[PDB]
Order: C-alpha cells, then structure tokens, then sequence
C-alpha cells in the first residue's frame, strides 16, 4: 500500500552555493 | 558464475533513473540552474547537477533501490515535487515491469534499450511546455512502491550506512484529482516501463 522513502531530506542549495558550483565544478 | 539479466536491468534502470532525476530537477527548477552542466546521455542532451552533496543523495537513494530492482520487487519509482507545506505538487511516476520470462535477441541488447530510454529523456526535457510553473521553494523526495509479494523490504532497502528508509505517510503521497500527463512508454526484451506525471491542479 504505502511506499518507502528516504528518512533524510535532500540538501538545500542557496543561490550562492550554486555560483560556487558553477565556478569550480563545471567544465 | 553466470550472467543475471535481472541485475543487468537493475543496472540500466539505476543509471537511467539518476539521469532522469537530475533532468527533472532541472526542468522543474527545483534548484538554482547554476549547478547544472549540459552533457550527453543516450546520445541526447541532458542536464547533470555538479553539486556534490545533491549527487551523493541521489546516488545513495538509487544504490538502495538497485537490489529491489534486481529481484523485480519494485512496482514504481516516483520522484515527488513537494511545496513549502510538504504537500505533493507534481509526481513523476516510473512504472516498472520485468516480464517473468524474457526472450532476448542476440543483436546488441543495451544499444536497443538505450535508444528507447533516450525517448523518455527527450519527453522530460519538454514536459515544462504543458505543466504549470511550480510555486517557489519546492523540494523533492523519492518514493518506492514495492510489489505485494515482496518480503522484508524494509531490511532489503537499507543498503547504505546512515541513509535509512521509512514508510511514507498519507500526506507524502496523496493528491486530490490530479491531472495526468503521459510522457512515454516502452517495451523491450528485458523490461517494460511507463513514465507519466501527476500534476496538482492547484
């Protein structure tokens, strides 16, 4: 009947953290 | 020892679901666009997150699902978009059926399956043309529906240390009279799959 789900929630990604990702972790 | 096509299917589906989850997050704008980098999968354009923690969360989720897929105990995997109030606003439902007996052709299995999966990716890529823009501040979760005869699901799915699974609540799943957006269906020698979106009218 009811499904399973992860207990943990996915991360919160701020507008600022995204700029860091775009700067260092993209090609 | 010998090959196990149930495992082959599980590997193909986990690889595909990772790409699909990433692309859903992009096209539904669940996270800032800046984290995504355009890439090629199944010979079609895709958008992959480069955020380390998000990628590990998605991979941890699918590592737990893989053994259930290998045993054909998964009925559907669902990517749920939740609003600030924790209420589902969109549900991308992957209905998965592995026939009890497979009849496998000899000429390039994976290549044929990958061509069929590329159509799912293309559909997801343009599903925003018919879905209403989600409210600000949405998050996502993944729901795994197991087959009625599946046994010891709660123990079998706890593959990863410090990544526990729990039974979902009614509030996690229920939508009142949602719209249905069929995206793509496929049949192959090793798996049948349907993808559709359930969208809250709100």
């Amino acid at each position: 009947k009811l499904p399973l789900r992860p207990k943990r929630s996915p991360p919160v990604i701020s507008e600022e953290a995204a700029e860091d990702v775009k700067q260092y972790l993209t090609i | 020892q010998d090959l196990n096509f149930g495992q082959v299917v599980a590997d193909v589906l986990c690889e595909f679901l990772e790409v699909a989850v990433h692309l859903i997050l992009y096209v539904r704008e669940v996270y800032p666009v800046g984290i995504f980098q355009k890439r090629k999968k199944y010979n079609v354009p895709v958008q992959m997150s480069c955020h380390p923690e998000l990628n590990q969360y998605i991979q941890d989720t699918l590592h737990c699902v893989k053994p259930l897929l290998e045993k054909n105990d998964v009925e559907k995997v669902v990517v749920v978009i939740l609003d600030k109030e924790h209420r589902p606003v969109e549900k991308f439902v992957f209905e998965i059926t592995q026939p009890p007996l497979l009849s496998i052709s000899s000429d390039s299995l994976l290549s044929h399956v990958e061509q069929l999966l590329a159509a799912f990716i293309l559909k997801i890529s343009v599903c925003d043309a018919v879905l209403d823009h989600n409210p600000p501040g949405c998050t996502f979760t993944v729901l795994v529906h197991t087959r009625e005869a599946a046994t010891r699901n709660m123990e079998k799915i706890q593959v990863i240390k410090d990544f526990p699974w729990i039974l979902a609540d009614e509030q996690d799943v229920h939508m009142h009279d949602p719209r249905l957006i069929p995206l793509k269906t496929m049949t192959s020698d090793i798996l049948k799959m349907q993808l559709y979106v359930e969208e809250r009218a709100h």
